[PDB]
């Protein structure tokens, strides 16, 4: 099992004596490296051409939160309010008040990227699959308080994307 | 009277304006288990909370509201804050009377 | 109840077992009791006072080879009448196999320092020293570590708010930033997570 | 709103304060001390976002809030008063700009801050000037700001007015700019001496008093007045900016018309100009010793000596060789009064 | 912004006399 | 039972006293090298009211342990760790004055 | 978003097998029904 | 991507990149991929399950002790002594 690394030592014959004398005065394999890079400057750069290509991802990847509507067009969420109860950053807040037709539903649903960490732990917790963590990754701004999501603004990003999240969710739901 | 106020870094205010409030929990009256019942804990009187003017939440000032601590004993849970040189409150162990029961007895006549 | 359950071993459990014993008996002016953990990990105990003599030997060979503290553990509990309870690791190579002494101190009695002993404790004096009140007697630096420079009262006190008491924020009208009381906004929602119905029958202590 | 919990950056207070040209060194500290209330502000910015940008630590995410706005527009005035319970006027200008003549500023602005303080129905309103602003025939700004002055006055009648006496802080254009009349050679004096006469207040006191006026209900329609405790001579004083500054003084002695002449000559520059001839008649004229209008004290808050805290001011100004120093070293002056 | 209206929606005085 | 250090009170007094002595002479050194404007006395009182702070503390071990705290400050200052602000720290300057008169504090908020 | 017919205990999911609301049984006819979260009340 | 360069660039290298170019992937993994189905798991079946049996955390139990002082002989190793390791076999050095 164990393995010396080094531990190898040199030879002492002549022709390699001349030989290790001569890698000292001539470089060798400093120019060895050298013909290395020069190797490498000829390859393909790697690069991708962001903005205008994008890096690939997979159908589990997190991002941006959006609660979602049924097909009927009705919303989903129901405020069973473990989202609350399983986010380790407790970043979510609920407060549910009774529909006058008597369905449960939020009232405040709001959630904040200040303090969220992505862990996708509101994705697996969601008995009716109400917040999902949407395929979004890119929503940078300007100022703090534009972060702390309110439950309007995710419905609306419900609404931008929805084809795109029920299609990732279409492509991974079996792994579940 | 082992004082050791000056070794904690607390701040005056919260060694000497609240009071800590030693009791055994009551149980859920909703549920109908037993456990969480037992053993001492040594809950501290609530404060301030108001809201935060933006998003609704509940903001709060105070330094350790959340703060809570178990115990076996309640001779240590008083001595435990004298250690502390504590303000408190003990309340006592409220053990429910045992009460007979009879099937029987609901057929008398 | 082979699939899901761990098989455990009852040799090395044996073997942990007399040699629980083999210790038991030959220095027994302090070891108060050699209980193994059942899932292979033996523990002494040890009165605090007896700290160096017991590692010192757990160093000097037997079989107690047991080089290398793994960690300097200092677990707290609000009860007994001596709060703080401190814990050593060690490990010995040849036998491959770990072992863990353990003590017990005041929040005021000065136990000794614990580094020449095992040698690379040095970090963890000034660790326990800042995470906690307790005091290594003969050690070089005790110091604060992990902690702003002021800041005061020791974390993990079990008891000691995670908030702490205070707060840094840049003030322009003195340039500087500053120290100043929490002011927390959306609070540390508290859940009471804990439940009725104990689970675990195996264990339960009697009602007393 | 009703305020709640301890004072502090998480405190709320009903204040909903308005600041109009804060960008300035008045009211940096005042919001500074709204915000360790925790108190909302509505700065709005007339410049540009950048010079802004450090203005926004000083809230607790949603307090702060910049509105883009126009001193000229009537309505662009009436978005930013829209919802604020007061409104301050903190907006003042040394050297006449082009666009912005010279009068509209101290005049215009506030005219129409006061009557739209009126319409909007707008709690408290209070607003800024100089205590020579007391007619003269030097300068124009003591004038046009006496013409605002009276003018919200007789539109806002129950504003309170700030009449400050000199304040010293170290973003300060006064201090800074004596300490850098050092880069020309000497220091120019109309006629050394008691040729005219100040007297300081500390930035911070300023600021403490004007948050402390909102927080006194007797500070209605009184004009308060801001001086320092301790008096000073105008030569003593610049020789204890470079006893602090610690370099060469060289007082400058200089017939009176020459010294406008001069900033007549500094007034050409496009940009911002070192000195003007409105600040050279902001130099010779000494501050008027009343103390019977109310003011600092009757706020009650006591002025920190200038004495202790020129230093800190003008530290920058110290060549390294002196960089380091104590200010007791450079001695306390003598007071005049 | 707030969100669910309002708390304690507290009364006031008449606006009649007496 | 194992002192830390000094047995008995006064003993221990001592060492504080010793601590004064080490403290209030080097604050003038702190005041220069750090640049700090506070008041070259001030600081020097602030010292003293410091130590007026455990100023009725009476067990035996505790005191001691007081001075091995009050070691690192001076240790610290002296090697030049901390910083202006974390020595500025103590004077609590920025804080808003909190009055502790009953009616004056039963007007502002609602108090314990 | 119309009531469906029923005679009378029947399923609910919300229509997403496996990807609905869990799935429920309402329990009416010519009453109006439900329900969970989806709607389809079986009012008929 | 040329036979011009890719000979020179082999030859500067002493690697011959050509019959790896791994710093990039010309080809790999189709992303579209057909139904998971997926596995069952062990305990599925309905015909036998006892949870009591099943159960590993009711296996729990306090832990062994002995001697608990507080209420010939031979001497005796915690463990054999592990062997000394064989020397890697096919590449006894590096
Ligand atoms: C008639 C006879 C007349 C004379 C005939 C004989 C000629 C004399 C022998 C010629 C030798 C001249 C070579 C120059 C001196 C070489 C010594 C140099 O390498 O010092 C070493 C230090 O090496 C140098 O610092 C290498 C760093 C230089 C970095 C630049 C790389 C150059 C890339 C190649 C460019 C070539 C362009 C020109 C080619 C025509 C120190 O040796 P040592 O301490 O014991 O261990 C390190 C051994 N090394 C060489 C493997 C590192
Ligand atoms: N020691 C002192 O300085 C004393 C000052 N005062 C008075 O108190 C006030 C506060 O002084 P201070 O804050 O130092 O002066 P500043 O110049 O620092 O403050 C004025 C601010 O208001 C802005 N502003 C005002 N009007 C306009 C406008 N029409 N268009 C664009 N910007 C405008 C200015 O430019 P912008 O915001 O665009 O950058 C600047 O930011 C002054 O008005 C002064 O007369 C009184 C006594 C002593
Ligand atoms: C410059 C500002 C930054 C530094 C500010 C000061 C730093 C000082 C840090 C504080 C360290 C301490 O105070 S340690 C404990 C001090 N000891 C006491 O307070 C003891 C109180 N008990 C007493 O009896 C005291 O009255 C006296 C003064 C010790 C009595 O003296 P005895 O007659 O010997
Ligand atoms: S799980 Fe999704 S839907 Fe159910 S409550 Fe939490 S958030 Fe609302
Ligand atoms: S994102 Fe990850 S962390 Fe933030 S809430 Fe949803 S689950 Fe909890």
């Amino acid at each position: 099992t164990y393995k010396f690394v080094n531990m190898r030592e040199p030879s002492m014959d002549m022709k390699s004596v001349t030989d290790r004398a001569a890698q000292t005065l001539l470089w060798t394999e400093l120019v060895r490296g050298l013909g290395m890079t020069l190797s490498y400057l000829f390859r393909e750069p790697a690069t991708i051409n962001y903005p205008f290509e994008k890096g690939p991802l997979s159908p589990r990847f997190r991002g941006e939160h959006a609660l979602r509507r049924y097909p009927s067009g009705e919303e989903r969420c129901i405020a069973c309010k473990l989202c609350e109860a399983v986010c380790p950053a407790q970043a979510i807040t609920i407060e549910a008040e009774p529909r006058a037709d008597g369905s449960r539903r939020t009232t405040r649903y709001d959630i904040d990227m200040t303090k969220c960490i992505y862990c996708g732990f509101c994705q697996e917790a969601c008995p009716v699959d109400a917040i999902v963590e949407g395929p979004n990754f890119e929503f940078s701004t300007e100022t703090h308080e534009e972060l702390l999501y309110n439950k309007e603004k995710l419905l609306n990003n419900g609404d931008k994307w929805e084809a795109e999240i029920a299609a990732n969710i279409q492509a991974d739901y079996l792994y579940r | 009277k082992l004082d050791i106020t000056t070794l904690t870094g607390v701040p005056e205010e919260h060694i000497k304006t609240r009071k800590v409030r030693i009791f055994v929990p009551a149980r859920n009256n909703m549920q109908s288990g037993v456990n969480n019942t037992k053993k001492w804990k040594m809950e501290f009187d609530t404060r301030e909370r108001w809201e935060n003017p933006l998003m609704g939440w509940s903001s709060t000032a105070d330094p350790l509201s959340n703060l809570v601590l178990t115990f076996s004993t309640k001779e240590d849970a008083v001595a435990f804050a004298e250690k502390n040189g504590w303000s408190f409150d003990v309340e006592e162990r409220k053990v429910p009377k045992p009460k007979s029961k009879s099937y029987g007895a609901n057929f008398s006549w | 109840t082979r699939p899901t359950i761990r098989p455990r071993n009852d040799v090395v459990h044996k073997q942990l077992s007399a040699f629980g014993q083999y210790v038991a008996e030959i220095l027994p002016k302090y070891v108060q009791q050699v209980q193994v953990s059942c899932f292979n990990e033996l523990e002494i105990f040890i009165h605090p006072d007896g700290v160096i003599p017991v590692l010192t030997f757990l160093r000097d060979h037997t079989n107690a080879q047991f080089k290398s503290l793994a960690d300097l553990t200092a677990v707290d509990v609000p009860t007994r009448q001596n709060r703080f309870e401190i814990v050593y690791n060690l490990l010995s190579l040849r036998f491959n196999s770990r072992i863990r002494v353990k003590t017990y101190t005041d929040e005021l009695t000065p136990i000794e320092s614990s580094v020449t002993v095992y040698k690379a404790a040095n970090w963890y004096e000034r660790e326990i020293w800042d995470m906690f009140g307790v005091f290594f007697a003969n050690h070089p630096d005790l110091r604060r570590i992990l902690t702003d420079y002021g800041f005061e009262g020791h974390p993990f006190r079990k008891d000691f708010p995670l908030s702490g008491y205070v707060e840094l924020r840049y003030d322009d009208e003195v340039k500087r930033v500053v120290a100043e009381p929490v002011e927390l906004a959306q609070e540390f929602r508290k859940f009471d997570l804990n439940s009725p119905w104990e689970a675990f029958p195996a264990y339960r202590q009697p009602p007393e | 709103l009703i305020p709640h919990g301890k004072g502090g950056r998480s405190s709320v207070s009903g204040i909903v304060a308005t600041v109009f040209g804060a960008t300035g060194f008045l009211g940096r500290y005042v919001v500074n001390h709204l915000g360790r209330m925790g108190s909302q502000v509505i700065v709005p910015y007339r410049c540009e976002p950048y010079d802004t940008m450090h203005l926004r630590p000083m809230g607790d995410l949603g307090q702060i809030i910049f509105m883009e706005w126009n001193g000229k527009d009537k309505d662009s005035i009436r978005k930013v008063v829209e919802h604020s319970n007061v409104v301050i006027n903190l907006v003042g200008r040394e050297w006449e700009t082009k666009n912005f003549d010279f009068e509209d500023v101290f005049v215009k602005i506030p005219h129409a801050i006061a009557q739209v303080s009126k319409e909007a129905g707008v709690e408290k309103l209070i607003h800024i000037s100089h205590l020579n602003a007391d007619i003269k025939s030097p300068s124009r700004y003591l004038r046009s700001k006496a013409v605002g002055e009276k003018e919200v006055r007789a539109a806002f009648p129950e504003a309170t007015i700030i009449k400050p006496s000199d304040i010293f802080g170290r973003e300060d254009r006064f201090l800074n700019y004596f300490a850098s009349m050092r880069w020309f050679g000497g220091v120019p004096l109309i006629s050394l001496g008691k040729e005219t006469v100040k007297q300081p207040v500390y930035i911070v006191d300023v600021s403490k008093g004007i948050i402390n006026a909102i927080k006194d209900p007797d500070a209605k329609g009184k004009t308060f007045a801001f001086v320092g405790p301790n008096r000073y001579l105008l030569f003593d004083l610049v020789q204890y900016i470079f006893a602090v500054a610690y370099r060469p003084f060289l007082p400058y002695p200089l017939p009176h018309f020459a010294y406008r002449w001069v900033g007549r000559l500094f007034e050409v520059s496009p940009f911002e100009p070192w000195t003007t001839r409105d600040k050279v008649e902001r130099v010779h004229m000494s501050d008027m010793t009343l103390p019977h209008l109310p003011g600092l004290e009757d706020l009650g808050i006591q002025a920190t000596p200038l004495e202790l805290k020129a230093i800190e001011v003008l530290r920058r100004h110290r060549t390294y060789r002196w960089l380091t120093s104590e200010m007791e070293d450079v001695k306390p002056a003598k007071t005049v009064n | 912004y707030s969100t669910t209206r309002k708390k304690i929606q507290e009364w006031v005085p008449p606006s009649t006399p007496y | 039972v194992k002192p830390i250090f000094s047995r008995d009170m006064n003993e221990a007094k001592r060492r504080v006293r010793e601590l004064y002595r080490a403290w209030y002479r080097e604050v003038p050194n702190t005041v220069h090298l750090f640049q700090l404007d506070i008041s070259v006395k001030q600081g020097r009182d602030k010292v003293r009211e410091m130590f007026m702070k455990n100023a009725h503390v009476t067990d035996p071990r505790v005191v001691d342990l007081l001075v091995i705290k009050g070691k690192m400050e001076l240790e610290e200052t002296i090697n030049v760790w901390k910083q202006r602000t974390h020595i500025m720290r103590f004077f609590h300057e920025t804080e808003a004055p909190r009055p502790t008169d009953f009616l004056s504090k039963f007007y502002v908020g609602h108090d314990p | 978003p119309v009531s469906e017919v029923g005679s009378r205990v029947i399923s609910c999911d919300g229509g997403g097998g496996a990807l609905g609301h869990p799935r429920v049984y309402i329990n009416l006819d010519k009453e109006t029904k439900t329900g969970t979260c989806g709607y389809c009340g079986l009012q008929f | 991507a040329t036979r011009v360069i890719q000979l020179l660039r082999n030859w500067a290298s002493g690697r011959d990149l050509q019959a790896k170019l791994q710093l990039r992937y010309q080809e790999i993994s189709k992303r579209t991929q057909p139904p998971p189905k997926l596995p069952v798991g062990p305990s599925h079946k309905l015909s036998n399950n006892y949870y009591c049996t099943r159960d590993g955390r009711r296996e729990a139990m306090p832990p062994s002790i002995v001697m608990s002082s507080q209420k010939e002989k031979k001497a005796v190793t915690p463990a054999p002594p592990i062997k000394r390791w064989e020397l890697s076999k096919d590449q006894p050095y590096l």
